[PDB]
């Protein structure tokens, strides 16, 4: 899940639009 | 502004900048 990959580990802009509608 | 451990709320309002006006869907207990 996304805390997985942005919060517990760093983030990046490819994870994050992913969650974009 | 987005390399780096964001969470609660620090990755709510991370979604929000990028997104836009497209929108987001946050799961944490995905």
């Amino acid at each position: 899940g996304i805390v997985e990959q942005c919060c517990t580990s760093i983030c990046s802009l490819y994870q994050l639009e992913n969650y974009c509608n | 502004f987005v390399n780096q451990h964001l969470c609660g709320s620090h990755l709510v309002e991370a979604l929000y900048l990028v997104c836009g006006e497209r929108g987001f869907f946050y799961t944490p207990k995905a």
